[PDB]
C-alpha cells in the first residue's frame, strides 16, 4: 500500500498586534491554512 | 510596464533542515543569516506593495 | 503566547504597532517507526 | 487573459477588482 509522506502539517504564522504602548492584545492570522483544520 | 513582481517569502528552518531538531540546533550555531534573508525578503515584499 | 513569541523572534521587549511573522505550525512528531518485509528464507541453523 | 518546502508565494495587498 502506498503512503503519502505528507510533512506533518505544515504551515506559516504571523501574528497581528499594535504597538504594546497602546494595547497587549493580539490576532493571529495562518496563512495557507483554512481553519477548519485548526 | 512592469509594476509588480511576486512576493515571496522563505521560512529557513524548513528548507534548510525540514522537521529535524537537532539539525535546527546545530543551525542555532550559525547565528542570524536566517533573519538576514527574513528581512530582505519582508523588505522585498513591502516594496511591491 | 503568540505576543512573547513575537517578543522572542524580535529579540525586544517592545514591539511597534505592524505584522510579524513568527515561526510555523507542524502537528510535532511523536512515534517512531520501522517496517520490513516478512521474515522468509530463514539460513538452515537446524540442519548443522 | 493572455498572460499565464518553506517557500510561500504572499497575495497582494491590492485584488485586480481594486486596481481595476
Amino acid at each position: 500500500e502506498i503512503l503519502d509522506i505528507t510533512p506533518c502539517s505544515f504551515g506559516g504564522v504571523s501574528v497581528i498586534t499594535p504597538g504594546t504602548n497602546t494595547s497587549n492584545q493580539v490576532a493571529v492570522l495562518y496563512q495557507g491554512v483554512n481553519c477548519t483544520e485548526v | 510596464l512592469p509594476v509588480s513582481m511576486t512576493k515571496t517569502s522563505v521560512d529557513c528552518t524548513m528548507y534548510i533542515c525540514g522537521d529535524s531538531t537537532e539539525c535546527s540546533n546545530l543551525l542555532l550555531q550559525y547565528g542570524s543569516f536566517c533573519t538576514q534573508l527574513k528581512r530582505a525578503l519582508t523588505g522585498i515584499a513591502v516594496e511591491q506593495d | 503566547d503568540p505576543l512573547s513569541e513575537t517578543k522572542c523572534t524580535l529579540k525586544s521587549f517592545t514591539v511597534e504597532k505592524g505584522i510579524y511573522q513568527t515561526s510555523n505550525f507542524r502537528v510535532q512528531p511523536t512515534e517512531s517507526i520501522v517496517r520490513f518485509p516478512n521474515i522468509t528464507n530463514l539460513c538452515p541453523f537446524d540442519e548443522v | 487573459n493572455k498572460v499565464t518546502k518553506g517557500l510561500t508565494v504572499l497575495p497582494p495587498l491590492l485584488t485586480d477588482e481594486m486596481i481595476a
